[PDB]
Order: structure tokens, then C-alpha cells, then sequence
């Protein structure tokens, strides 16, 4: 029972660590793909 | 002028090798040559190719370049780039309409020689123009064979002139052309290899979902994960 | 004489054909990438 | 597995990417393509 019951809130643990991982993944492409393509958007209105 | 054309009508006698189409062609250019001024033909797939491949050879010994058709009868067969005939029935299609209109761009491409009356009125109508153009006839093809073979030899001399100061330049291109180009279309054809098990790769991360269904169930978890299935469907 | 100049004309215009599908690529991947990710944008702001 | 497989051979066809830009030095040197080509160099080794 103890570690059954581990195993359901390491479970919960570590698919929280890759779903952190895959929201995680979200967010640095959201920051990155945001800061390379707004740093592309002047030569984009601009000749490239 | 005026090219703005409709590819329409997927008429399919055959299917797999060599597919015939009798095809729509919407014809502009309403210039008071072109007798209807708003008119649209039929192009039989059998028929304007052979045609075309007489005049092609007509204004070939004049002296002009051609613009390439969609190919066939052993110029669509032998090497266009890995070759593949039977593909051209329903999904290359896209292939043969994107060439078609690349040659019909450079159709136009050639204003002073635009104003070819027979090739205009044989575009102009829908005639089901003179379908003996499917055609096996290369009596001259060695004979160009052994001219080739005559001009390897006896190119040198005449290198030396004036043609020198003209051609170097096309030589060093095509030097660095073939290189370039086989560089390049073997990217494409790694590209052609891979690209197809990537988009399966992202049939299998929208599977994985499922897979996350075969296990912990928090609707918190499954919106991100749902919502990164449309990003890398939009992605992919 | 005719049919070279042909050429470097028509090299000037697919070349720019093609370097317009690269700026073409640039323009519908601006507009594409701005529309989606300020689409995502609220549910990155929020709960994704 | 396939993932190991195929993406390092990725990888290199970015390279080769790169290396194309070479390739269009072996070709017409216009410089206003030349700007676009090796701003799309970095792009795709962001992206990579």
C-alpha cells in the first residue's frame, strides 16, 4: 500500500515533470519564436 | 499580355501509366489576334504534345530554345529526375499543372516569338488537335547519335575562335551548375526521404495522446496536451 | 545574342520568382506565425 | 530509435543548407539575394 501509493504521487510527480516539460517546451517557444520572429519583422518589412 | 488560365477538366482514359487528359486551358490575351476575345479550349493530353514537339523541332532549326510540357513519350520517361510514369494519373498532377503553367509562362516568355499564328488558332480552338502526335519515330535519333559522336571529336579547333570569349563563361557555369544542381536534388531526394516519415512522426506525437489516454486522466494535463496537438499539426 | 539576353532576362525573372516564393515563405510565415501564436497567446496567458 | 536515425542526417541536411549558400557563391552574386539567403541561414540554424 505505502509504495503503490508512491507509486500514484511519483506518477503524478514525474508525469508533472514532463508535462511541465512539454508546457515548458510551449513556453520557450512562445518566448523564442516570439523574440526571433519580431527580430525578423523589421528586415521582413524591410528588404531581407 | 494577358494569362490567366483555368486547369480544369480531369478527363481519365487511363490510369497509371501515362495518363491522358483533355484538360481546360481559360485563354486571355484578347488582343485583336485572338478572333473570340473570351474564350477557353480543351488540351487532350495525346494530342498538342506531338504537335508541339514538331513545331518545337520547326522553330528548333531556325534556332530558338523550348519550353519544357509536361513530358512524355521518352522525354517524361527516361530521367526527368528519378522518372516514375505511373505516378503521373492522380497525385503528381499537381506536378504536371505546376510545369504546365511554367511552360505556359514561358510561352509567353518569348514576345517576339509570341506571334506564331498557328500555334495561337490551335490554342485558340478545341479541336481535338490531330491526336497522331503520340508517336515512336527517332529514325533521326542516331543519326544525331553518330552527329554527337562527330562533334566530340571535331569541337576543338573551332573552340579557339571568337565563340571562346562567349562560352567560357557558360562552360564555368555549367561546371558549376552540375555541381551545384547534384548537390542540391540529392538534398531534395533525402528531403523525399525523410520528410514523409517526419510528417508519420507527427501522426505518431498526435497518437501519443492516446497513449496518454492509456494512462493518468487530468483534464488540466489533456487541454496542453490537446492544444500542442494542433500546434504541431500546424507546425508540421 | 537574342536568346542570351532572353536569358539573363529570364534568369532575372525566376530568379526572382523564386526569391519571391523565399520572401513569399517570409510573408506567409509572418502573418501564419503572428496569427497563431497571438492565438495561442491568450491560452499561454492562461491555462493551456 | 528512428528519432536518433533520422534527425542527426537532419542536422547535417541543414548543414548542407549552409553549404548551399556557398553553392549560390558558385553562381550570380546579387547582393540584395545574398542578404535574404544569409538571413535565412540563421533562421534555419535557429530553427535546427
Amino acid at each position: 500500500r505505502k509504495e503503490v501509493t508512491r507509486f500514484e504521487k511519483e506518477k503524478s510527480k514525474d508525469f508533472k515533470n514532463h508535462v511541465m516539460k512539454y508546457l515548458e517546451t510551449l513556453l520557450h517557444s512562445q518566448q523564442q519564436l516570439a523574440k526571433y520572429w519580431e527580430a525578423f519583422l523589421p528586415e521582413a518589412k524591410a528588404i531581407s | 499580355f494577358d494569362l490567366t488560365v483555368g486547369i480544369t477538366d480531369p478527363e481519365k482514359i487511363g490510369d497509371g501509366m501515362n495518363a491522358y487528359v483533355a484538360y481546360k486551358v481559360t485563354t486571355q490575351t484578347s488582343l485583336p489576334m485572338f478572333r473570340s476575345r473570351q474564350f477557353a479550349v480543351k488540351r487532350r493530353f495525346s494530342d498538342f504534345l506531338g504537335l508541339y514537339e514538331k513545331l518545337s523541332e520547326k522553330h528548333s532549326q531556325n534556332g530558338f530554345i523550348v519550353p519544357p510540357p509536361p513530358e512524355k513519350s521518352l522525354i517524361g520517361m527516361t530521367k526527368v529526375k528519378v522518372g516514375k510514369e505511373d505516378s503521373s494519373s492522380a497525385e503528381f498532377l499537381e506536378k504536371r499543372r505546376a510545369a504546365l503553367e511554367r511552360y505556359l509562362q514561358r510561352i509567353v516568355n518569348h514576345p517576339t516569338m509570341l506571334q506564331d499564328p498557328d500555334v495561337r488558332e490551335f490554342l485558340e480552338k478545341e479541336e481535338l488537335p490531330r491526336a497522331v502526335g503520340t508517336q515512336a519515330l527517332s529514325g533521326a535519333g542516331l543519326l544525331k547519335m553518330f552527329n554527337k559522336a562527330t562533334d566530340a571529336v571535331s569541337k576543338m579547333t573551332i573552340k579557339m575562335n571568337e565563340s571562346d570569349i562567349w562560352f567560357e563563361e557558360k562552360l564555368q557555369e555549367v561546371e558549376c551548375e552540375e555541381q551545384r544542381l547534384r548537390k542540391l536534388h540529392a538534398v531534395v531526394e533525402t528531403l523525399v526521404n525523410h520528410r514523409k516519415e517526419l510528417a508519420l512522426n507527427t501522426a505518431l506525437f498526435a497518437k501519443s495522446l492516446a497513449m496518454l489516454g492509456s494512462s493518468e486522466d487530468n483534464t488540466a494535463l489533456s487541454r496542453a496536451l490537446s492544444q500542442l496537438a494542433e500546434v504541431e499539426e500546424k507546425i508540421e
